[PDB]
């Protein structure tokens, strides 16, 4: 089975010539015969609902059958890498999602994995507190211990020269990528820090911890001084994700709530995303659509939201049979992957026009 | 590094159309707009019907929506234009200036109105109340700006957040003001819970309508009427006029009529509604159509004209009852027409179809036998989306010009789309077709007369003698008497009604009947200039004396013009007015320029002063009633001589003034016409001609000869003619051997008998021949060794099978089923000799193969003495849905020469396919590199060597998501990704290694890429979806590029149009520079010329001065428009369209601006004119 | 047309082409064992004028 994005790109390129934008785009009928009229999400910018990937594609699982903590796409979408509890990276093809290669990367569960803004480096942390450097060809070039306890998430700077790490020691540490030398140590979280995010352009660090008194803190990486404390959630903020527009902070937490904040004005909340029956654990902004994002849950629910809409624009309550750890969007934005605690990773694509959505993830047959 | 942008060809596409009172409230005009271009047309009932251009304006910003309104006691309709992001400009025509006057510009570009969404996807949509009580502009998709109008003409505007409006109006598909309401009622068609086709099984009835009553005074907007269960595929709404009222909502598969009181009425236009809509829809009988992308307008009440996708025209009838309640729909299929983007109803019976995809058509409808029939009355030329452009050598050039050292080139453009797809041949300059050549040294001036329609004599003037050539079946020197051949001649022409001939000499004036001479009265300073128009003939001496001669029945009478000599007359002009613009049947006027710089126009029979300009030579922008001008010509052009034009020669500058009406003084005013014509025995430079190949116009002689043509369309055309160098004298020539041709002297004393080429049309901004293809033109490639054009074309066929992974299932549906369109591709061969397609030279692609790229590539060959061989390469992709692995083919085609088939000369050229094999992935891009074929197959870029009939791979490299465009120069390949920007590659022949030198790390959705060639600097010109031009440089020593791994943005420019094709030509300083040419997707052609640093700095100070101290159309900011992505920038590209405003300024205003910017007008003019001169190709 | 003949560049020497030949701004390859990937063949190493060995950012 295959999800080949090339026909969509070719159709978009042809339509790109004579259509000014989607207002000139000819409508696709909800019929199975209009297969070659589909375009990637970049084509339908006025309708983000196309990228609500509630169509199941493939369940990708390892032979070890162990929980999957982080899934990431190769920056050009050629491959997908999963970080598992066995400290291994499994690579899956971006078109025919088959197993390609496996390697014992870390000695402890892979909790963090991120690619540099330039498509040259993949930084991965693990449960033992080490940080590893990776080449596009999955070659390890450097290894050092950043924290004495588990590192949860790492984020890169726009120029990829500096990166931040969050650990269970309650400290966020800024590092120099070339030197592997820590420059600042950020303190103020009383409990384990579970998520860290670097501002897309500006020099800002947003962090989320288990400390109820200091749930979210904003940092100044160059000076090392905390800028603000955000009393967003009352229970274990799990995710902090700044949108690439540099204005929105997206926070998932154990309090069954996902929240959106304007980092310029943190007095109030822009939006609260209710609809998770259980704890909200994962989240991922859409690469193409600004306001669209997908969130995961501890019961296995995988929901879709858009900024400005009260209720979910879609979702699958039984997407996984376990807590969803990581959500990764394909660079083109037409395939969504989900790493869950149920020892499996699943690929979700856009629903083909003319489908009677009576499958187990949408309805009952 | 530094460069200047110049627009070679203006955009032709049209996107908005309306029929409003542009000039006055006594006549309504067709106001159309495209991308930064606004046109105002008139409807001419005598020509047959033809659209006459009345005005044209350019903006520093693309129009996003256009509308009109009559505000309060106004003499004409105001125009409401919206520009990207949030700008609303209210522009009104200025009768006293013949220009656009800005009434107000409203800015709504605040971060708080954007709600954190940096990427704007909602164009500002301006709507007007039918009653003219307010105007609404939907801003960012969530803010509704209400601009009230007083019933000083405007009221303070307020912004309504549609999200906090009773309900939550999200998305918003369309919004229209409704008829028949006491207060402005705006009907918003929106989608609170958006869905898309594909997720309909879980969400079907998502669209809704809400009618909000806008209270202007109290700023309250309550909801008065609402529906919630409309079909998801609603696309647009149309307010039905007052007698019926309500709203007609267009859905993709259905048509709905909705009103406040009656229950909703809707019908299903096809069987596709079943299972995708729960709305109650009747089955409309006999109709299988789709209303997804359709333009509609109300020709009258209860009847609608709808233009569908595919161009089909339908007449929709609202069948009602005695209570005006719609109960049924009647659909009548009229004749098909052009793919339109806008529609508007002119005077009843006429319907204009604005189009940016093919030529815009003006239609006429008549009731047949209810039903209507449509006929085409006019057609506005539109070189549509320029998907690709090919440069090639014209097939026919004169043997006289064969040895010219500047190459002769033409541009072939893949324009239009679908049924309107075509090939456009574009040439900037006119190339004469020389019949025979005469070498006649010593003749500096010519005149051609009509002997008792055909020209019978050719009068040539020497320094001390005169040559008379009698023209007929043979041209022989006339040595017989009758003509004054013993001295030079000042002027020779036809007097009366082409029955007599008048010949002017410095000694006197004589009347001539053919070879016979009637009488010769001496005239006494020697005569230096004479003007002849009707019996009235005026004579000017060397000292400014003016003498007038009248043809009194026939004999030339003497009449002394009463003129007080305050200042010496330096030049004269006569003009016959046939169109009654010179109001205060034929009437006669004399244009006169004095030494003190005052232009005076007199009524010729009585010599009464009617017009006066206080400071004429300075070149004022607008001439109103009350140095060293060398020549003036006042002529009426257009249909039935409708457009009076004034051409002025002064101090190496050309002044063109377009006469426009403005109310015992002459009720006419002149407006300067922008142009780029450089002027850097009294011989007249301006030669008026009628009927050269059917065209009326004026020829301008000098260093830069030009053709000034104005047809019945009313648009001024200026075509250069420099293939033969400067032209000294010019004359029309109608002969048996030279039918409707012309006649001119080259600067070498040679005389050309030449005619205009027939295959081109000169009624366009560029001489163009548009070849209809009836299918979509994708790529065009020119072959040099065969001198032919290869074109990849696709046509739409109904889809009947669905590939599955390989099996195909036949689409079995109902009879009312709309089959999807399937494209079938073919490669055509076009002969430039006769632009018809070559028979039996057509290659058909496979069933689902799509031509993603087709290029002409030079590859190594041993048979050719040179290294390269120059084939044509094509790359294809089998589009069979996302569920099937896409793979492609490489097609290497050679055009050979064979014996022509009898009776078919074009059959000499035929394809020879050398390579056609299946690739290991989709072939998405192609180019050549040192004789090696470079192909982007899948997510890798390969390099092949063509030997025998098999491609051997040499080197490959991994690349980005999808490489669509790819160009190379000197083993440096520049590859562009669809959304991950550009990458620079290097090929080393010795090691056979393909390596990545640098790439742009930041994401960018690239349209096409080229190179910017300087003396030693190599740039990378990039075009993006945001309509911007970026120049990237490889600067390893720069700090921003960490190790030479980041391409640095060094020049930035926002061209208001998308660019998909590029080409480069050498300069016509400028030692090793190449102009980067590009054709936009809006039908325009632009260039980007590299420039020196000091020249750039001086012209940048000039540009800043022009931006600051000069008012602009619609109040837009030229600097803000050219800023990148505003609707980290490096402003290193200048705006030639803005820099051209210095040429349009008067000599005075130029002097003060040069004083302000601390330089001199002569230096600024030299720089600007050098930029103009080096780019005079095609 | 046929750009290569109407607009010839073979007589033009580009500063960009000089940079790749002389390897301007060739920073030493970091993280010994980086193994690189898309690096070009080192021109200096061909003529035995490459000071960096194994540490060079280009193929040898
Ligand atoms: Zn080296």
């Amino acid at each position: 089975k295959t999800i080949d994005y090339n026909p969509s790109v070719i159709k978009y390129l042809e339509n790109r010539i004579w259509q000014r934008d989607q207002r000139d785009m000819r409508a696709i009928q909800p019929d199975a015969g209009y297969y070659n009229d589909l375009v990637p999400p970049i084509g339908m910018l006025n309708n983000p609902m196309n990228a609500v990937t509630t169509k199941f594609v493939r369940t990708s699982t390892n032979k070890v059958k162990c929980p999957v903590f982080v899934v990431r796409w190769t920056p050009e979408g050629r491959r997908l890498v999963t970080g598992a509890s066995s400290g291994e990276f499994t690579l899956w093809n971006g078109l025919t999602f088959n197993f390609e290669t496996i390697l014992q990367a870390h000695d402890s569960p892979v909790r963090a994995m991120t690619w540099s803004h330039n498509d040259m480096w993949m930084l991965t942390a693990d449960h033992g507190g080490y940080v590893k450097y990776w080449q596009s060809n999955m070659n390890n070039v450097k290894m050092f211990q950043a924290h004495k306890e588990a590192i949860r998430e790492a984020s890169f700077s726009p120029t990829d020269n500096k990166f931040a790490t969050c650990s269970d020691d309650g400290t966020v540490r800024i590092w120099d990528f070339l030197r592997c030398h820590e420059e600042r140590i950020l303190r103020g979280h009383g409990a384990d820090v579970k998520c860290v995010d670097w501002h897309p352009t500006k020099g800002l660090v947003v962090s989320g911890s288990k400390d109820s008194q200091q749930p979210i803190k904003f940092w100044d990486p160059k000076t090392g001084q905390s800028l603000a404390t955000l009393h967003a959630h009352k229970n274990t903020v799990m995710e902090v994700k700044l949108n690439l527009n540099g204005n929105w902070l997206l926070t998932a937490s154990r309090d069954h709530l996902c929240k959106l904040f304007d980092i310029r004005n943190l007095k109030e909340e822009l939006q609260v995303f209710r609809g998770h029956k259980k704890e909200a654990t994962a989240v991922a902004w859409h690469p193409v659509h600004e306001g669209l994002f997908a969130s995961g849950g501890s019961d296995g629910s995988l929901l879709f939201w858009h900024v400005g809409v009260e209720k979910e624009v879609g979702g699958m309550e039984m997407a996984h049979e376990g807590m969803i750890w990581s959500l990764a969007w394909h660079p083109l934005g037409h395939i969504l992957c989900s790493g869950s605690n149920d020892h499996t990773s699943k690929f979700w694509t856009r629903n083909r026009p003319g489908d009677k959505m009576r499958d187990r993830y949408n309805l009952n047959l | 590094m530094y460069a200047v942008y110049k627009q070679a060809h203006p955009p032709t596409g049209l996107e908005f159309s309306m029929y409003c009172n542009f000039f006055n409230n006594s006549e309504r005009n067709l106001v159309v707009a495209g991308t930064s271009q606004l046109y105002v047309y008139r409807l001419n009932r005598d020509a047959r019907e033809k659209l006459e251009l009345a005005a044209s304006f350019s903006f520093f910003g693309n129009v996003m929506s256009m509308a009109s309104v009559q505000l309060a006691g106004a003499k004409r309709d105001a125009l409401l234009l919206s520009f990207k992001d949030a700008k609303l400009s209210v522009v009104e025509y200025d009768p006293g200036t013949h220009d656009l006057k800005t009434l107000s510009l409203h800015y709504f570009e605040e971060p708080e109105l954007r709600d954190g969404f940096v990427q704007n996807v909602h164009t500002p949509r301006v709507r007007v109340d039918p009653d003219g009580r307010c105007a609404a502009m939907l801003v960012y998709g969530t803010r509704l700006v209400v601009l009230p109008f007083r019933r000083s003409s405007f009221l303070p505007s307020y912004i309504i957040d549609v999200r906090a409006l009773d309900e939550k109006l999200l998305n918003i598909i369309d919004l229209q003001f409704l008829h028949g309401y006491y207060e402005p009622t705006l009907l918003i068609l929106f989608e609170p819970n958006q869905t898309w086709p594909g997720r309909v099984a879980v969400r079907q009835d998502t669209c809704s309508i809400v009618a909000i009553s806008l209270n202007i005074t109290q700023k309250v907007h309550p909801v008065i009427w609402s529906l919630t269960s409309l079909p998801f595929d609603c696309t647009q709404a149309l307010a039905v006029p007052k007698p019926i009222g309500g709203v007609v909502v267009f859905a993709v598969n259905s048509l709905l009529y909705l009103n406040q009181s009656v229950p909703p009425y809707g019908v299903a236009l096809n069987s596709l509604t079943t299972g995708t809509t729960a709305f109650p829809l009747r089955t409309q009988e006999g109709v299988r159509i789709t209303l997804d992308c359709a333009q509609a307008t109300f020709i009258s009440y209860d009847k609608m004209v709808i233009s569908l996708k595919g161009g089909e025209i339908y007449v929709l009838t609202l069948i009602t009852d005695g209570m005006r309640s719609v109960r049924a729909f009647h659909f009548d299929k009229a004749a098909a027409s052009v793919l339109t983007t806008s529609m508007v109803t002119m005077e009843p019976g006429y319907l204009f179809l604005g189009s940016r995809l093919g030529n815009s058509l003006l239609l006429k409808y008549t009731e047949k036998l209810a039903t209507y029939s449509f006929e085409v009355c006019d057609s506005i030329l539109n070189i549509g989306p320029c998907a690709n452009a090919a440069v090639g050598e014209p097939a026919f050039l004169s043997e006289e010009f064969q040895n010219s050292p500047e190459p002769d080139l033409e541009i072939v453009v893949c324009s239009g789309h679908g049924k309107n797809g075509a090939l456009s041949v574009l040439q900037k300059s006119i190339r004469p077709q020389v019949v025979t050549t005469f070498e006649l040294p010593g003749c500096y001036d010519m005149w051609t007369v009509i002997a008792p329609r055909r020209h019978g004599f050719l009068i040539l003037s020497r320094e001390d003698s005169t040559m008379i050539l009698q023209t007929g079946q043979e041209i022989m020197e006339l040595d017989t008497s009758g003509f004054a051949t013993q001295g030079p001649t000042v002027f020779a022409g036809n007097i009366g009604d082409n029955r007599y001939i008048v010949q002017v000499s410095p000694l006197g004036i004589r009347l001539l009947e053919g070879v016979n001479q009637l009488h010769f009265i001496p005239v006494d300073a020697p005569i230096v200039q004479c003007a002849v128009a009707d019996p009235y003939v005026v004579i000017m001496s060397a000292e400014g004396h003016v003498t007038m001669f009248l043809l009194k029945s026939h004999r030339l009478a003497l009449h002394k013009p009463p003129l007080h000599h305050q200042s010496k007359v330096i030049t004269l002009c006569l003009y016959r007015d046939l169109s009654g613009m010179f109001t205060t049947e034929p009437t006669h006027w004399c244009l006169l320029v004095r030494e003190n710089g005052t232009m005076e126009i007199y009524q010729l029979p009585d010599w009464r002063l009617v017009f006066l300009v206080k400071n004429f030579p300075v070149g004022q922008r607008v001439l109103v009633d009350s140095p060293l001008v060398k020549e003036v010509l006042l002529v009426a052009l257009g249909s039935r001589q409708s457009r009076p034009y004034l051409l002025v020669h002064v101090d190496q500058e050309l002044l063109i003034y377009e006469a426009f009406p403005h109310d015992g003084n002459l009720k006419v005013r002149f407006k300067k016409v922008p142009h780029n014509i450089n002027f850097r025995g009294r011989v007249a430079r301006f030669r008026y001609f009628e009927d050269i190949y059917g065209y009326s116009g004026v020829f301008i002689c000098g260093p830069s000869p030009h053709w000034l043509l104005v047809t019945g369309r009313g648009a001024l055309r200026l075509h250069p003619m420099a293939i033969d160098g400067p032209v000294d004298s010019f004359a029309p020539f109608h002969n048996v051997n030279c039918p409707r041709g012309f006649l001119y002297f080259n600067r070498q004393g040679e005389l050309r008998i030449s005619v205009l080429p027939a295959y081109l049309s000169y009624d366009a901004p560029w001489p163009v021949r548009k070849i209809p293809l009836r299918c979509t033109a994708h790529y065009v490639a020119y072959h040099v060794e065969s001198k032919v054009y290869a074109v990849a074309t696709s046509t739409n066929t109904p889809c009947a099978r669905i590939p599955r992974m390989k099996e195909f299932e036949t689409i079995e549906r109902d009879e009312r089923y709309i089959h999807p369109q399937q494209e079938a591709f073919s490669i055509q061969l076009i002969s430039p000799v006769s632009w018809e397609a070559i028979p039996n030279a057509r290659i058909e692609l496979q069933e689902w193969e799509h031509v993603t790229c087709m290029k002409t590539v030079s590859l190594r060959s041993e048979e050719t003495v040179s290294g390269l061989k120059g084939y044509v390469a094509a790359g294809t992709c089998l589009m069979q849905g996302e569920e099937v692995t896409c793979r492609g083919r490489i097609l290497i085609m050679d055009v050979i020469e064979v014996v022509p088939e009898p009776g078919q000369p074009l059959t000499k050229n035929k394809f020879k396919v050398l390579y056609e094999k299946e690739q290991k992935g989709p072939v998405t891009a192609l180019c050549h590199c040192n004789g090696h074929l470079v192909s982007a197959i899948g997510q890798k870029i390969f390099l092949w060597s063509l030997r025998a009939s098999e491609l051997t791979g040499m080197a490959f490299i991994d690349t980005q998501l999808y490489i669509h465009q790819m160009i190379s120069v000197k083993n440096f390949i520049l590859a562009a990704d669809v959304m991950k920007s550009i990458s620079l590659l290097r090929y080393q022949e010795e090691s056979k290694t393909l390596s990545l030198v640098s790439r742009d790390a930041k994401p960018l959705e690239v349209y096409s890429v080229d190179f910017m060639v300087d003396n030693a600097q190599l740039g990378f010109l990039v075009s993006d979806r945001d309509r911007n031009l970026m120049v990237y440089m490889y600067l390893p020593e720069a700090k921003e590029s960490f190790g030479g791994m980041r391409l640095l943005r060094r020049a930035d420019f926002h061209v208001g149009a998308h660019v998909n094709t590029f080409w480069r030509t050498p300069c016509r300083v400028w030692e090793n520079k190449h102009i980067t040419w590009f054709a936009t997707l809006d039908g325009g052609i632009g260039l980007l010329l590299p420039m020196q640093e000091k020249t750039y700095r001086r012209l940048l100070m000039l540009q800043n001065a022009l931006t600051t101290m000069l008012p602009h159309h619609a109040g837009l900011n030229p600097r803000a428009f050219r800023m990148l992505h505003v609707d980290n920038a490096v402003r290193n590209v200048l705006d030639g369209e803005l820099l051209n405003r210095y040429l349009y300024l008067s000599t005075m205003e130029r002097s003060e601006l040069a004083k302000k910017i601390g330089t001199t007008p002569d230096i600024i003019l030299d720089d600007l004119l050098e930029t103009d001169r080096v780019t005079a190709h095609f | 047309g046929m750009q290569e003949i109407i607009a010839s560049v073979d007589h033009i020497k580009f500063d960009l082409e000089i940079a790749v030949e002389q390897q301007l701004g060739a920073q030493p390859l970091p993280f010994p064992g980086m193994d690189k990937s898309g690096a070009a063949v080192c021109e200096f190493f061909l003529k035995a004028a490459c000071g960096k060995g194994g540490m060079c950012p280009f193929r040898h």
